[PDB]
């Protein structure tokens, strides 16, 4: 049933959880304070708006929970913005008694990376798919040292269409 | 006592498409994605390590029309397979 | 008739480190990745695909010595498991 | 028996490989023309000697047989040559009755990517994988469609060694 906490995601029983050494170790479920952060924009100053941006923030945002995520929701942030609220997630306490996180980006993109607010071709505002990885490393976040590290991108990555033609 | 430990490790970055190339957002029902991810995580989130999962994004992808992507899995550094196990 | 294909598909890269990292080579017995590739493809090849084979090479270098490294798989569009059906 | 074409490879038995739609499918081994690539480089001008890299070859080339490819060896060459060397690869026949490919690239490396022979501080002598990527895709390798591209890389991406201490 989808009157659950996991919803529509669909249940892993206890035969074939016993089924599945090489696999990462998940934490009590009782105790467990699993985080996750999702960075959307939807507004932006030079940028055309993101129409339907809000259909994906209600559709990651329930299943980051269905998953057991406590789920953090950002909107509109520049670049620095970004990188901010990135260094108070990593900061965050509840990773010490986590297992694993997830963090989503939903932007406009181009090939050096994600938009953000303030965004236009004279005046830059990018943020960096590395810069997101070393604040979330071991170094930067030694509490999700060991422990699985998902992000998540929706944005272009330039203007191609990447496709190319063939005959049969 | 101290010890070493890698500075990047356990890392899995998913981006919408390959690199230069555009993704694909409906204006009433989404970004076509984050939609294909969210119901392959749901059906598969039981059975599948998350690599497998966005492997089956991507398969999902394959047969291109006139708004084609492809998303891309990124720098992984994951040792051993991630499992949701939802319910537990 | 032409038909569209995506223009990037099918690609795996297995990097020797992280990035802004060093890789190690030892002068008589060779690159440490590479010896240790090798190794992995010999006793996995006939039973796991690329994807979990590098993996497996990655699980391998997770206790960190005097010379660290972290092998890295990058820009993955394999939309299908790679197995290399060794004697077929 | 190490003494056959699969040397010190394991083998897949017939029971184990009906054992394992989401595959890519092998061609016929009778008239299938695998191809598959090694550059390394060894003596540079302005960096050290790279000591053992001729076990790297061995090892490597020997492997990649075992496998059922057919290996070419380049050595000592400017990210130049290599451009010129993976575009004639990619234009290889046998490609199309291929079912797969793998390229090994073995060289001293920076973070922005893969030194060529003739590579110094001053003047930089570099091959971006994006440039690996770029010439052997869909469009500049049209023969490779479908087909698993294996890249393997040892170099350095930086100078740091890649730790971070903690306490127990």
């Amino acid at each position: 049933t989808s009157s659950g906490s996991e919803g529509n995601v669909k249940l892993c029983s206890l035969e074939e959880a016993q089924r599945i050494a090489e696999i990462y170790p998940i934490m009590d479920k009782s105790s467990r304070t699993r985080l996750a952060l999702i960075i959307c924009n939807e507004e932006f100053d030079s940028i055309p708006r993101r129409t339907g941006a809000e259909v994906d923030i209600t559709g990651m945002t329930m299943l980051l929970q269905n998953l057991g995520y406590s789920v953090d929701v950002k909107k509109n942030l520049t670049a620095s913005d970004m990188t901010t609220e990135l260094e108070a997630f990593a900061h965050r306490p509840e990773h010490k008694t986590s297992d694993s996180t997830f963090l989503v980006f939903m932007s406009h993109g181009i090939r050096e990376g994600i938009c953000g607010k303030k965004h236009s071709e004279q005046v830059p505002d990018i943020l960096q798919l590395n810069a997101i990885f070393n604040m979330l490393n071991t170094k930067n976040c030694p509490s999700l040292k060991d422990k699985p590290k998902v992000i998540i991108i929706q944005a272009c990555r330039g203007d191609s269409p990447g496709v190319v033609w063939f005959k049969d | 006592a101290i010890k070493k430990a890698h500075i990047e490790k356990d890392f899995i970055a998913f981006c919408s498409s390959t690199p230069d190339n555009v993704s694909w957002r409906h204006p009433t029902m989404g970004s076509v994605f984050i939609g294909r991810l969210i119901e392959h995580m749901q059906e598969y989130a039981c059975s599948c390590d998350v690599e497998e999962i966005f492997r089956k994004v991507r398969f999902s992808f394959e047969q291109p029309d006139g708004r084609a992507q492809m998303p891309t899995t990124e720098r992984v550094t994951l040792t051993r397979c991630f499992y949701l196990f939802p319910g537990h």
